[PDB]
This record gives C-alpha cells, structure tokens and sequence, in this order.
C-alpha cells in the first residue's frame, strides 16, 4: 500500500504482523527442510529422537534404496506422461473451445454456456462417472486417463472471460485482412492470451503431477500406474514385505528414512521448477 | 521337452493372486520361471502390486466382470465355495479324477483334508495349500533380560506381570530409557491371544477368531463372556505400555524392527523365525539371546497353548469358466503336489537356494547362513507361497535352531497344544447366511477390537451394546446354523 | 481509388428498440464526410455497417456498382482505422503493415513500393522495424493509418482514430490527416466524438445524435446556420450561450429576456415569428463584446460579472444577467473586476433563436 | 433465416466448439444418465430409507456437516487473513519469501502431505511426539485417537492451501487504486482502521464469489485426505458422505445405494449453493 | 484556514535518480499557484510531498512556521483532490464525505453540519443518499471536493483533478473550481499537464520540466515575456511557431529567417542584440494577420500556404515558411487552397527573439 511510515500504532501493527507471519512462515517451510534432514540422517538417530531441524549422522542409504526401485521410476516415468499429455489434450480441448465461447455471435451461446457451467455445482456422482468409465472401455488405459479429464468448466470459463477481454479490434481487423476464425486465434488472440496459457497449463500440471485418488481407481496394471499411486501404497499405508523387513537390519538405514528420501525425490523436480514458474508469474511488485 | 510338462505346446496364461497384503505372483520369479521350464506353463499376473488390500482386490476383480485363468490367494476358501457354487469357478472333481493322479492320491489318503474343502454340493472348485507339520505357535523370552534385572523366567501370570512391568519401568538393554517395549509381535491379532494368560480363548483354530467346540455345542470366544474379562486386563496391558502401541500397525517388520533395535522384551510368533533372530542379529545386538518358554499358569490354573498347525487351510487357487484350458490346468496344479514341484515350491529353485544331495533337498550355504528367515526369502523369490502346492515339513526342520526343536518337543512333551477345529458342513441353503453374514461380522468384531485393545472405547461400559450389535448383526444366525451342521455329525 | 459510396436507409435493430433509424447519405468520390455526435449514438454503428462487421437489418447500402450488403470484409475493398489502433503487439511494425497482403502472394508483387511509399508518406523510415510494445501513441496510430494504406481502398473508415492521444499530439495527426487525405485523395468517412475535428477535416458534417441524421452540410454551414438547438450547442471552441427568451408586445421586433432585458432584431425575410412565444435565444461568445465600444448598436444588454477567466491575449468572460448565465469573448488586456455591473453588446446579425417546444431553427 | 446465414460463417467457430461440447455430453452427462439409472436395481424409491435408517451413514452425514462447518469457519478466512498480512508487509524482498514459502505447500501431493502427517505423528518416531518429549509432556499416538482427527486434518489444510487461496484476494487487494488509500491517510486512517473500513469491504465481492464456490460442495471436503488417513479406530469421525460412497461403491461394489447417496449428496449441494448464490447475489455484489 | 507555505530547496530522489531537483517556491495564503508543464517531471511528485504521501530527500517545506516535513499529512493541516474517482464504492456520498471525521468519529452533529455545508456548496444535497456506483465523473469529483473541504485544511492540493473528464466537463468544473476558490479563499496549490487550467485559474503560474522549475510568475507575464523557447511553445492554445533565424547586416533594426525572409524591428531599449548571431525566432498566431494591416510599415515576411483547417467563425492557417512551417489564426472566410503564395502581416510589437544556444530570450 501507501509508505507514510509515521504513526506508532501503525509501526506496532506493521512490527507484530512481520512476527507472526514470520512465524507462520517458518511453520510452513520447517516439514520440508525437516524431511530433507531426516532423508539424509541415520536410521538410528532418526529413531531416537534425534534429528528434527539438522541433519546428525547422515547415512545417505535410503536414497540409495529408493533409487533401486522399478515401480518407483517407472510412476515416476507415468506420471511425466501424464503432465505432458494430459496437458496438451486438456489444452487442445479447452482453448477452441473457450473462444469459442467467447465470441458474441453463437447460436447456442446461452445454452452451451449453460452445458458447460452446470457441470460445477452439480455431478453425478463417483459411481455413474467409474461406470461411464467403464461402459467407455477406458478402464485401465493411459489414454483413458489422459481423456478421461481434459476439461473442467473453470478452466473455460476463466479461458473465455480472459478471450473476451481482449479488444475485439483485433479480431475485426482480422476479419478486415481477411482473416476468418482459426487462423485469427493462432496468430494473434493466442500470443495475447500467453499468462491466461500459462495458468491454465499450470494448474492442469499440478492437476495431472498430484493426481491419485481416480489413476488409482481406473488403473490396475502396476506398469500404467502413476507415482502418487506407489506413494499410497508405500508412504501412507506402510505396509511392507518380508523382503524389506528383512532387509532393514542389513541396510541400517530406517523406514521413515526410506520413506524420507523417497518423499524427497518426490518433490525435487517442483522444488526445482518453482522458482521460474512463481517468477514469471509475479513479473511486478508480488501479485 | 521335459518329463514334468503338462502340455507339449507352451501355455501362457493370465493369474491375478493377491495375497496376505504383501506380495503379488511375479512371472519374473525364479521359482515361476523354474516351474514354467519345468510345466511347460507360463503364468503372467493381472495385479496390481501398488495395492494394499489382497480381499479388496479379489472382490474388485470379481465384480469386474472379466475373469482371469486361475485365481489363486489366501481366505478366499469361503468365495472359492460361494463364486464356485455361483458358477464363476470350474468344478475339478472329475478333473482331478482323470487328470491328475496325484491330488486324487492325495486327497484319497487324506479324506479329512478333502471334506473341509467340499462345497455343499460336494464339489471341489479350488487346489488348497496343505502345511506340514505339528506345532505351530510358542512363546519367547529375552534370556539377558532375565538375568541383568534379576528375576526368574515366569511360571504364571502374576510373574510375568511382574518381569513386564520390570522391563517398562526398570531399565533392561541399559541405554537409560523406558522406550523399550515389554510386548510385541508382527501378528496384530496376537494382541487379544493375550487373553490365553487369564483363560479365555481368542479363537478355535490356527485361523484367528474361529468358532470352537465346546462339550459338544459350537461357540464362538469373542462372543462368550469371559472374553471381555480378558480384554480389560489386555487394555490394562497397553495402558501401562506393556503391549507395543503400533502393534496394529508395525504388522511384519515387528520382529525385525524391537527385537533389531533391542526394544522388545516379549513375543509369541513362531518357532523357527523367531529362533533365527538369535543367529541373526547376534554380531549387532551383542547380549541379545532369545529362548523358547512355557505357556504360563493361567488364572484358571492351566497351562495354555490355543494355536496348533492345522491340516490344509483357507488357502488356494481356482479355475475360472473363461479358462478354456481345464486339462493343462489341472495338471499344472497337479504338477504341484508332485516331487519335483513340491521341491520348487518349498526349497526355491536348484543351484540356487538348495542342491539335490541323496535323493532329497538341502539348502544351500547361502541360505542358511543368512539373518533373515529361510521363509522370508523364499517369499521373496516365489517359494512357499499360498499356492496349491503341499508343504515339506523338512525345509523347516533345515534352518530350525536346536533350541527351537527343544521348545517344539517341550511344548509336545508338555501336551499345552489344544485340538484344532476342523470345521463343519453346511448345506446350500444354510451356507449363503454364513457366506454373507460372517465377513461383516469378523469385520465388526476385529474393528471392536481393536477400539477395545487401544482403549478408544471402554468394555464394560459398551458391553452390553456390543453383544446387542453381534444379536442384530446376525452372528447367532450363523452360529446356530453352524450347530445345525455340527449336531448331525458328532452325537456321541 | 477514388470512388463514390451511397448509403440509402440503412437502418441497425437490436432487441425492442433500434440504434439507428432510415440513415440515408450520399458520398461523392474523394469526398471528406465526418459523423459527429454524443458518445451513445449510431454513428459508429453506421461506420461499422459500412465495414461489414455488422450485419445490415435494413436498406442498402453500395460503392460504385458493386452492392456491398451481402459480403465479406475481404471484398467490401476498404480499411478501417480503430479507435484502439488494432496493431499487433508480437508482431513486427513493417509486419503490422503488411499484415493483410501477407494472406495473398509473396514477394513476388514486390511489397516494397507499397510499404516504401506507407511509411514514406506517414514519413517513418526507422520505424520500418519495430515492434509496438515501445512506441508512441502517435506513431501506433500512423503505422495503423499505415496498414490503412497499404490496402489502397476505395473507402478509408476512421473510427475515433485520435480519441486515445493527447491534444498536442491530437492537433498534429489532425493536420497529418488532412494532409493526407489532401495528397492521397481518396473517399474516406471519419468518425469523432470531437467537434474540432470535425469542423477542421470534414468537406461535409454530419451529426448524429441517439438515432439517425440530425444535419448535413459544410462545417461553416453548420455553424452559422445550425438546424437546432443540440447542433447550435454543440459547434465551436466555446459552446453557444442559449438562454430562455420570450416575446410580449411586438414580434418581430422585440425579444424579452430574465433581467428585464429587451432586445430589437433585424426583420430578417423568411423567419415568420410570433408574439407571445415561448422561445430560447442563442448567441455566439465571438458575437458579445464589452459595453459603447462598437457602438449601440446591434442590441443591448446590462448584466452582472460572475468570472473572468484569461487564457492568453483573450479572456472568457463569464455574465449573470438573470438566474442565468451567458460567455463573452474579450481580449486580455483590458482589466476587468466581479461583482460590478456591465454592459454587454450583441450582434445582431449573427443572433440564434429557436423554439421551447420544436427546437427548430425560426431566426 | 438468419440462423444458415450466421452459422455458414459462425462454422469453423462451431467446429472448436463442438469437440468441447461433444466432451462434456460424454464425460459428464452421460453418467448422469447412469445416474437417473442404478436408482432403481437392485425398481425402486427404497434404499433411500436404508441410508436414513442406517447407524453408518447417518453418522457419515453427521460428519460430513461438521467437516464442512470447520472446514469453512477456519479453512475458508486463513488464506484472506495471509493475503491481508502480506500486503501490509514492506521490504519486497522478504515480502518474496515470505510469499515463495507460504505458497509452496500448495504443490505438494496430498498421499505426500498425508505421508507427513503419519510420519510426523507417528509415536516413538515421529518428530512431533519427540518434541513433546524434549518439553516432557506426555507423548500421543495421533492418527488412532478420533479425537484428533479433525484438529489434524485442517492444520494440514491451512499449510497446504492457505497461501495459493491467498494469491486470489492478494490480487484482488492489489486491483484496488491507491487513491483510496492515500485520501485516507490524508485524514489520518489507522492500518487496522484501513484494511477494516474500506480494503475488506473492497475485497468483499471477490471472498463472496469465491464463498459460494466454496459451499458450492462443501460436502466432499477432505474426501481424498480422509479415504487416506481414517483409521478404522477413527473411522466414526473420519467418516464423510463421500467416503460412504466411495467405500461401498468402488470397494463394497454396491452401485445402488452409493448411487441413492450420491444423488441425495449432489442434491443437498445444488441446494445449499443456490440458497449461497441467492444471498450473495440479493446482499453482496454481483453473483453467478 | 488560510495559511501560507514556502516551499525551500526541495528535491526528491527514487532509487538516486533525483526525479525534482532543488525547487524552491513561495506561496502567500489564499493564493492560486498552479504548478504546470509535460509529464513526467516533480510537480505532482511536488505534492505528493507537500501532501507527506511522499517522502522529502531533501529540502525544507513548511506551512506558516511549523515544519511538515517530519510531520503526518494528517497534521499537516491540508486537504487533498486526487485525479481518479476517490471514494469508496460500498460506502453512499454523504458516508464518503463524512469519511474523514468518522475516523475519530468526532460528535455527530460535527458531521451533520460539515456535511450539511459541504454539500450546499457543491450541491451534493440530492446525491447524498446516492452510491459511488452511479454517478457522473464531475460528480465524483465534486463529491471528491466535498470530503476535501469537510476537513477545513490550510491548504487544498489538487492533483489533475480534470484529467479524466471530458473537455466540456473539464471547461465547466474548471469555471466550478474558480468560483470555489472566490468563496473559500483558501490557500490552493494545483496540478496541470493542460495549459488551460493554469493560466484560467492560477494567481501564478509555476512551468516545471524535469524537476527543474522553469519560470515562476503571473499568467500574463508568461503569456507576454516567457523566459525562454520552451515556456513561449507552452502557453496559449496555439503553440508559438519559434522557426531559427539571424541577423548578419544590420543588427538592432532588422533580423532575417529562413526562407530568405527579413523583418523589421523595434528599438526596445535594453536588449542590445548582435549582428550574425544564431537566433530562434517566434511569433504567436494571433498576432499575424492575413493583408490585415493595410499598407504595413516595414512589409513583413511573405510565405507558402500548407493547409487550411475552419474551427468556426475563426480559422486556422498553416503557411510554410522555407523548410519551417508557422500557424496563423485567421478569419471564417479565407477562400485561399494550398500551393499559392500568399503575404503574411506580422505585428512588430508582439515579435520574440531567443538566443540559438542559451534557451533565454535574451530580447
Ligand atoms: O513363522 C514361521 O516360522 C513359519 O511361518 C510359516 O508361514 C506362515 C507365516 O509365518 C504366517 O503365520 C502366515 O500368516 C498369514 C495368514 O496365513 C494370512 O495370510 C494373513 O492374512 C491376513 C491379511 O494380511 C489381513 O491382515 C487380514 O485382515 C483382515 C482383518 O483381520 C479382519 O478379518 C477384516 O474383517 O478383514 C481384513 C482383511 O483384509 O481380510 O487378516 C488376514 C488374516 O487371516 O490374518 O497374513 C498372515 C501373515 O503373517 O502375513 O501363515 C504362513 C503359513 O503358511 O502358515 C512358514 O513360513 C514356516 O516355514 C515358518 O516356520
């Protein structure tokens, strides 16, 4: 806001809001620095009550456990899949479509409008949707996953509102130069329409990235599953084989170490790709 | 070409087996890969090894409407019988009769083994997994843990209370702490067997919570009303840390996790595994020492051991309708109970885990010397898994430590193993209450339980609500179904 | 090319009610033509029809012989100039230009003569390649004016073209325009929210007003002999001073106003007034000077200073005579206080009178 | 008519539009049909009363009010609450972390954000109940005690998703011009007297907008956090309308009753999100 | 409350780049100064730190003896309009206005009758029960001017409080403004980038360009003597042609430009000009006349018509002079058309002479 500086009451407020937001903030980054220590520590510490903020004996191993799984990279490999792919058929349905929509002059407009809208505050419901799956023959298929959700209203709506905001002097003058639809929306209203792009990509990235609960449900063979599936399996329900029981004396490094490393590995490509992500969104003062 | 083929041409066929939450049939197994050059028969498992749940993903699959070759698992005895009788599973009678002359031998030499896999109609719809042996559960003590906190191994209950509480509050591995567990065992249920050292019954049989036969009229232990007396006391346990607070959850790395840390004082479990604990982590635990104890005086002032190794099981593996290929089939299962595939399905594969020396199977060097279990190996490579294949009791005498072949023939000698139940034969039309009613039942049961034993919720208070809830559940429905098959047969 | 354009009846309906209304008006070859009016009107909406933007509920409109009303903007042969510049931000300014002959062949038409003589005519030679994020208002404007010209069309459309710049920036690309429009000679029809622009570039004003044409004509036409009321109102750098007036005892001769004020006109042939009615007497600022300085002597009125407001060498002189007020043009140099009486001349000659109910022009 | 003349050129428009349309017919429309279907089997108008009659369900829609109830009074103002401390904050830099750290979490998977809960929690282990050693209070055994469930879940909530809800009103407190402000500041408005007297009121539209999509289910809240977590000690708490639904739907393979509830459940939403929408549109500004 | 304000060596700097440099102005109370030039240079920033939205760098400005410089705008005792739509959407007209006072909240009957009175003077009575969500710009400004004058400051700052509003509503608030300031009679420091303002409203006129203050003084005496090239194309509605000229023969009588041009001069004692000294000379367009002086004394210069643009009973001329073009006001008539020569009349007494390289007029 405004800089006037001045008044104490001002100053007090200012001064106890950085505090508690400072403290918040360190509420929300200790977990992750907390797992990345705990991954790289000891089993035997990390069962004693050591650790916690730093790092004590660093074992290393678990990694080195994680790194020997099959399934592992393979949902890692499926879920890379999926982003990409999943990205680019939700785009290739949504943005057509959204302008589409956009464009003043539609038969069905309202209707289609309406077709599209109504699906937000009411759905049918898990069951009919799983069967409509599986009367598709989409069950158990990478493409029944990729196609099974391109599309949410939201993402068109907000598509469409931001089409409709660009000035229709642009599109007139197309149509003046002769330009007729398809060949408008490449060449000018989609360079237009770059941060609308890049949000909708980005939150059908993370959509497809932190997918579990239906490329659990739709999937059955181990080969086509996702990582977040494994990580159900592995992170939360901790159960194990007789193989890993076994193997967790001649190893030293713990379980929750292992879980640890693997959790890690889990979020280094979004730690990494973070930062230019959230940099070009901002482009400004915050926002 | 081999003289183990079941079939000239090469068979591939599709299995989906889920079994005890853990593993899933791997075609890459070497035990597979042994016994498709051996049977000429390649099995490729339809699964899903993410899952969690075995029953979960049997019942999915079945409502799924597209059946695989064989099914095979663990408890899935119960739907072998309903989805058999439903016509989802080939009846192998004749199957059996003309193709395969080794489970006809067998089933002929073991009559008793037969019955209880029969169907109401009479039809067997799945090859069960036969163990051999005698004894199956003993109790275990630390022996350091004894001397170091200076008190005599416990002959009853009040001794034991008393070497528990010593180990919770005194310190016995020496490391200054309380954080030592004087209870633990990687069998969740184990935590009501418990109730054994006050005299009441957490089951019939191997199985947990089985019906049993008392004077003649069947009854079921959590039912009865000296159960909850138990119970409290077990509660007790836990709310005084006797009994490990995971113990639901730590499930299978229980064993490798208190005993490789030094933290547990107690366990039940088995034999062998457990006295292969005491090679195993001898060079990293330095005084650990663990040692095969009686079952001690109850307050009923009897000594009590419930759980015995029972003759077959509710184990198996089935033919669907959508085979085709019922001949090729029903060999391979008879391939199981054969020699060589009961030599592949315990000792692993040849010049791997075991040689042939004299005409009978010895493991190798590497696998007895090993800190993990012989079995835990085995399971990993596909061996003494919950197939149709029948159990060589000599694989376990192998690896079995002396001091656990002294605790067997002190718990034989002693005679604290009770009889096991056999079970009864229900009729088509009293078999559908059983089949429907029961699995909501135990499911109530054990989640009571375990609401119970964590101390959630109070027993004597919720008591009576809970024996309302087994009346309206239909419990007594199957359980005076269940004296309806049982008074036909044993009168006298 | 020049060419003629004819609008006849063409008319735009929207819902219940109807924007614009019968418009009829006929554009010579090379002819200048300006729609003026409010902001809510039809005259955009007319220029939009002439486009082919907007469909056509009614009438015809043609240029030359060919009828443009079933067409497509392609072949309606003419540019358009937005009011939002309608310049491509990614692309290039030379791409911007050549945007709509970038559809059709290749170099092969060589290209070069049309943007050599676009950008020299508008006279940017280093702009050739540029993009539009950095630019001036102005010069977005011109490369627009120049993707304009480079279609070489039978009809320029300008919608607004100056709305979005400065007034310094705003007079320049005025006189760019006419000179343009001088050189090149081709028909174009222009669209302004703006009187002076209108007044300046137009060879004929037509204003607009929340439905159809309200008048037609040259620019000095308009403003010495406005139609009404609104278009009296409207033209000139300071707008007409209109003040309720009446009539008692003689007609033509006499006209009465608030203060108590009487006021004799010249007979003027071809007025037909009467006595006793309700009427609203206009006069130009230009046409009010200060006291017995001219003379009499086209009329006299006595008044009270409200403001004095000097913009230079001249001054705005703001009068009270009765509950209302009236502007006076004067010159700078003569000192002037508020609150004191003054004697206000007019010129007959150029007086306004139009009706209280009709609006119509009567003198 | 026009409709020919308009469509001919309107075509290739329709042509983007239809794969869009034909999309959503399929995808979510049709097991819509499936829903006026599997109502009946196994004709009809009956397991409706088994679900109001059942000890199970009535208890999972008992939850699923409370879940939304907490979910909404603490979930919902948190990222509002972020945004407002945020924007009050100078020194752009610290102001950047303080907004890369709060809006991380967001990015996180929920089975990873579930995995932390049971791997912080858990007892003997678990970095929380030794820092409850190391200050010597007692120690807990968390996701086993229904208890703490609810406590649990929304904490986790607010670290996930507080900052990335508070990126939307943060952007809506920064739409506003700082003419409001400064004026405000000419007549001496105090912080608090500013962001209570004209920035929430300011900001008003934008949280009821996105109040009404929040009620606009509000009934599956935390479905995939508590399918995860609930364990069947928990699970009289845990215990959702969605939940009930996926457990004896997709697990149990009950199609009808799960189909009944999750008709009943659409319909309570619909409901409940047209009463939200008709007072946010009657008393706030703007609407759907 | 009248008070006046010396504003001492203030300099403002973002990020050191120095956006005013050392502006030094005195204002006596109740004086109209109107600070005014392009974009971009310190006069709102200027203000702004008067105001204490901004911070002061450097410099020492005060009202009457207390020093605001540390102080909070709230006790700086001044009151100011800000260019775009200050009030509160949510919030009616009279809870806009009484916004200030309803901080401390004051009595009730404190901001009844400041409301009451604010109101009746900008005529907010009827709109007091009205929202912010429709209303007029000038009425959001006049509300705006309402809450500005319920505080009762020492000083109104307006900060181009008519830049968003069009020009007959600019012309008709600016006529409002005056009038508000001849019956306050506060003391009023105000912001431009329009020429007009300044020189209607303003006591004195402040030029600035790029943090520096150009020239300080009454309107007419930047009008008449501006204190060099930049402050002569400033002010008036037509910028003053400046076109580079010089002298070589004779020195003091005549001076010669570009198109080969030569004019007479008069003596003006005290000027003391060089012969063959680069020079910019310039003349305003209302003091050139077409043949308007009849048989002129010395024959003034001779030039090439442009463009002619009518903008009512008067008319603008542009004549090009060699490779230089100049404006020329003229009458409604003027048959002229380009490219004939024509002899253009220029006033000896209103002439301007700028030295080529120092921008002082130096004549
Ligand atoms: O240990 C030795 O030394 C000898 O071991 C021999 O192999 C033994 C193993 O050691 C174990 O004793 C093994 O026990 C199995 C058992 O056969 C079942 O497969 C059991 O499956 C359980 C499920 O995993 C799951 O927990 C399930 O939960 C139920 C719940 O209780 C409730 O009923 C609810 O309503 O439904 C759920 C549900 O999902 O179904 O309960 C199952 C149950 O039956 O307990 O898993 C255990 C196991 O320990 O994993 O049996 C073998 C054996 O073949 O006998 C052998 O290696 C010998 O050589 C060794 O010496």
């Amino acid at each position: 806001l405004a800089t006037p500086f001045y008044s104490r009451s001002d100053r007090i407020f200012g001064i106890v809001n950085a505090v508690l937001l400072g403290i918040f903030a360190l509420c929300a980054l200790y977990p992750i620095i907390y797992i990345f220590s705990m991954s790289i520590s000891s089993g035997a510490a990390v069962t004693q009550g050591r650790v916690f903020l730093l790092p004590v004996d660093i074992d290393f191993s678990a990694y080195g456990r994680v790194l020997h799984d099959k399934l592992f990279w393979t949902s890692y490999a499926n879920t890379i899949f999926y982003t990409v792919f999943g990205v680019v058929t939700s785009l290739i349905f949504i943005v057509p479509g959204a302008y589409a929509l956009s464009k003043p002059r539609i038969r069905g407009r309202r209707v289609f409008g309406f077709i599209i809208a109504f699906t937000m505050w009411f759905n049918a419901g898990m069951i009919p949707f799983f069967l409509n799956m599986r009367d598709l023959g989409l069950l158990d298929n990478r493409f029944g996953i990729l196609i099974g959700f391109a599309c949410n209203a939201f993402n068109i709506i907000l598509m469409r509102n931001y089409f409709e905001s660009i000035s229709a002097s642009f599109e007139e003058a197309a149509r003046m130069d002769g330009a007729n639809d398809l060949q408008i929306l490449w060449k000018v209203y989609i360079p237009l329409a770059k941060p609308a792009l890049a949000t909708i990509t980005l939150l059908c990235a993370i959509s497809r990235w932190n997918g579990y609960f239906w490329a659990m449900v739709l999937l059955r063979a181990e080969e086509k599953i996702p990582l977040q599936v494994y990580l159900k399996k592995t992170i939360v329900d901790l159960n194990v084989n007789e193989e890993f029981a076994g193997a967790l004396l001649t190893n030293s490094y713990s379980m929750e170490t292992v879980v640890g490393a693997i959790i890690v590995m889990s979020i280094i490509p979004v730690i990494i790709v973070y930062p230019v992500v959230q940099k070009y969104f901002t482009k400004g003062v915050m926002l | 070409k081999e003289a183990t083929w079941v079939t000239d041409k090469p068979l591939t066929l599709k299995i989906h087996m889920h079994f005890r939450d853990k593993w899933v049939w791997d075609e890459n197994w070497p035990v597979a890969k042994e016994s498709f050059r051996l049977t000429n028969v390649k099995l490729q498992s339809v699964a899903n090894k993410a899952a969690t749940n075995s029953q979960e993903q049997f019942n999915l699959m079945m409502a799924s409407g597209d059946l695989p070759d064989v099914v095979g698992g663990d408890n899935l005895k119960d739907k072998f019988i309903q989805y058999g009788q439903e016509g989802a599973f080939v009846p192998l009678n004749k199957l059996i009769d003309q193709y395969a002359p080794h489970i006809k031998a067998f089933f002929k030499s073991h009559p008793e083994v037969e019955r209880a896999i029969k169907a109401p109609d009479g039809n067997i719809y799945f090859i069960p997994y036969v163990p051999d042996g005698v004894v199956a559960r003993g109790y275990f003590i630390r022996e350091d843990w004894l001397k170091k906190l200076n008190l005599k191994p416990p002959q009853n209950i009040d001794e034991l209370y008393t070497v528990l509480k010593a180990f919770k509050e005194k310190d016995p591995n020496g490391n200054g702490k309380a954080d030592e567990v004087p209870f633990i065992d990687r069998h969740p249920d184990e935590v009501f067997r418990l109730v054994n050292f006050w005299g009441a019954r957490s089951s019939g049989s191997d199985n947990y919570m089985d019906f049993y036969i008392d004077n003649g009229r069947v009854k079921h232990p959590w039912a009865e009303t000296a159960f909850r007396d138990g119970m409290k006391h077990v509660a007790q346990w836990y709310k005084e840390g006797l009994i490990d607070k995971e113990i639901f959850t730590r499930k299978a790395r229980a064993r490798e996790q208190m005993f490789g840390g030094n933290l547990g004082g107690f366990t039940h479990d088995w034999f062998a595994s457990t006295m292969t604990f005491n090679e195993g982590l001898a060079k990293t635990v330095p005084g650990f020492k663990l040692i095969p104890i009686a079952p001690p005086t109850n307050s009923k002032g009897q000594r009590w051991e419930e759980d015995s190794r029972q003759k077959v099981r509710p184990d198996g593996w089935a033919i669907t309708v959508k085979n085709k290929n019922p001949v090729e089939t029903i060999k391979f299962f008879d391939f199981y109970f054969s020699r060589p595939g009961r030599d592949i399905s315990n000792f692993g594969v040849p010049g791997v885990t075991y040689d042939i020396k004299n005409g009978k199977a010895v493991f190798k060097d590497s696998v007895l010397k090993s800190p993990q279990p012989v079995n835990n190996q085995l399971y990993d490579m596909g061996a003494q898994i919950p197939i149709g294949f029948w159990q060589d009791y000599d694989y376990e005498r192998q690896w079995t430590t002396p001091e656990a072949q002294a605790g067997i023939d002190m718990y034989v000698k002693g005679k604290y193993v009770m009889p096991g139940f056999e079970g009864v034969n229900m009729t088509r039309e009293e078999r559908a209450i059983y089949d429907k009613y029961w699995a909501d039942v135990r499911t109530y049961m054990y989640e009571m339980g375990q609401a119970w034993v964590m101390g959630t919720k109070d027993v004597d208070k919720t008591w009576d609500e809970y024996q309302r809830q087994l009346k309206l559940r239909g419990l007594y429905q199957v359980l005076q179904m269940m004296q309806q098959a049982y008074d036909r047969q044993y009168k006298n | 090319m020049v060419a003629s354009v004819s609008i006849q009846n063409v008319v735009k309906r929207y819902d219940k009610t109807t924007v614009v209304h019968g418009v009829s008006l006929d554009i010579e070859p090379g002819e200048f033509v300006v729609l003026v009016g409010p902001s809510g009107c039809g005259k955009s909406t007319t220029l939009r029809m002439v486009a082919g933007l907007e469909e056509i509920s009614g009438g015809t409109i043609r240029i030359d012989g060919r009828v443009i009303n079933d067409l497509a903007p392609k072949d309606r042969d003419v540019a358009m100039v937005f009011q939002n510049y309608a310049l491509y931000p990614h692309l290039n300014v030379r791409d911007n230009i050549s945007f709509g002959l970038r559809l059709k062949r290749t170099k092969k038409s060589v290209i070069d003569a049309a943007v050599k003589t676009a950008a020299d005519i508008l006279g940017l030679q280093p702009l050739l390649e540029r993009k539009p994020s950095d630019l001036s208002g102005g010069q977005r404007q011109r490369v627009a004016m120049g993707r304009a010209i480079v279609r070489d069309p039978k009809v320029f459309l300008f919608d607004q073209p100056l709305s979005n710049l400065d007034a310094k920036l705003r007079t320049q690309m005025r006189a760019e325009i006419k000179r343009l429009h001088q050189r090149l000679g081709t028909t174009v029809i222009y669209v302004t929210h703006d009187q002076v622009e209108a007044m300046t570039l137009a060879d004929r004003i037509v204003v607009m007003r929340d439905g159809l044409i309200e008048q037609i004509g040259k620019p000095m036409d308009l403003f010495l002999h406005p139609a009404n009321t609104f278009v009296a109102s409207f033209i000139g750098s300071p707008p007409m001073n209109l003040m309720p007036a009446r009539i008692a005892v003689d007609s033509t001769q006499h006209v009465e106003l608030n203060g108590g004020n009487r006021i004799s006109l010249l007979p003027r042939a071809g007025t037909h007034l009467a006595p006793g009615q309700e009427v609203v007497f206009g006069i130009r600022p230009e046409d009010v000077t200060l006291d017995g300085v001219e003379g009499s002597e086209r009329a006299q009125i006595k008044a009270t200073v409200d403001i004095v407001e000097p913009l230079g060498s001249e001054s705005i002189l703001h009068a009270t005579v009765g509950d209302h007020s009236l502007v006076v043009k004067v010159g700078g140099l003569n000192e002037v206080h508020p609150g004191d009486p003054v004697t206000l001349h007019v010129d007959l000659t150029r007086v306004h009178l139009f009706d209280a109910q009709s609006q119509a022009s009567i003198y | 008519e026009r409709l020919w003349k308009d469509i001919k050129r309107d075509w290739l428009l329709y042509a983007m539009l239809l794969p869009t349309i034909i999309w959503f017919l399929i995808f979510l429309y049709k097991p819509m049909i499936g829903l006026q279907m599997a109502f009946k089997q196994y004709i009809g108008f009956d397991h409706f009363v088994t679900l109001f009659q059942s000890e199970q369900f009535i208890r999972a829609i008992k939850n699923t009010l409370t879940l939304s109830g907490l979910s909404l009074l603490f979930g919902f103002p948190m990222p509002i609450l972020l945004a407002l401390m945020i924007n009050e904050v100078y020194s752009k830099g610290y102001r950047k972390a303080v907004q890369t750290i709060v809006y991380l979490p967001h990015f996180i998977s929920i089975v990873i954000v579930a995995g932390l809960v049971v791997t912080f929690l858990s007892p003997s282990t678990g970095v929380v109940n030794n820092m409850l050693s190391w200050i010597g209070l007692d120690r807990v055994y968390f996701l086993t005690q229904p208890e703490w469930f609810r406590p649990i879940y929304i904490s986790s909530n607010i670290w996930k998703e507080a900052g990335f809800d508070s990126i939307v009103y943060l952007a809506a407190i920064m739409s506003i011009n700082p003419a409001l402000y400064e004026s405000a500041q000419v007549d001496g408005a105090t912080r608090w007297q500013m962001i209570t007297r004209i920035t929430l009121p300011c900001i008003v539209p934008t949280i009821a907008v996105l109040l009404v999509i929040r009620l606009g289910h509000i009934l599956e809240v935390g479905f995939e956090y508590i399918i995860l977590l609930y364990q069947p000690t928990t699970y009289e708490t845990a215990d959702v309308i969605s939940t009930y639904i996926y457990r004896l739907g997709l697990q149990g393979a009950r199609y009808d009753i799960a189909t009944a509830a999750g008709i009943f459940n659409a319909v309570v939403a619909l409901v409940i999100v047209l009463f939200a929408n008709h007072m946010s549109r009657r008393i706030t500004k703007t609407g759907v």
